[PDB]
């Protein structure tokens, strides 16, 4: 499943979109 | 941060929820 594997880039971004939905995120790279 | 712990390391439904408002 999807949370377990390697995110980057734009695909952590959606990963968060879809995980967190009406909550929303914040997406820091640092 | 995000990056360090679900893209150079393998991610997780708590590394993602952890950043949810």
């Amino acid at each position: 499943m999807f949370v377990n594997q390697h995110l980057c880039g734009s695909q952590l971004v959606e990963a968060l979109y879809l995980v967190c939905g009406e909550r929303g995120f914040f997406y820091t790279p640092k | 941060g995000i990056v360090e712990q679900c893209c150079t390391s393998i991610c997780s439904l708590y590394q993602l929820e952890n950043y949810c408002n």
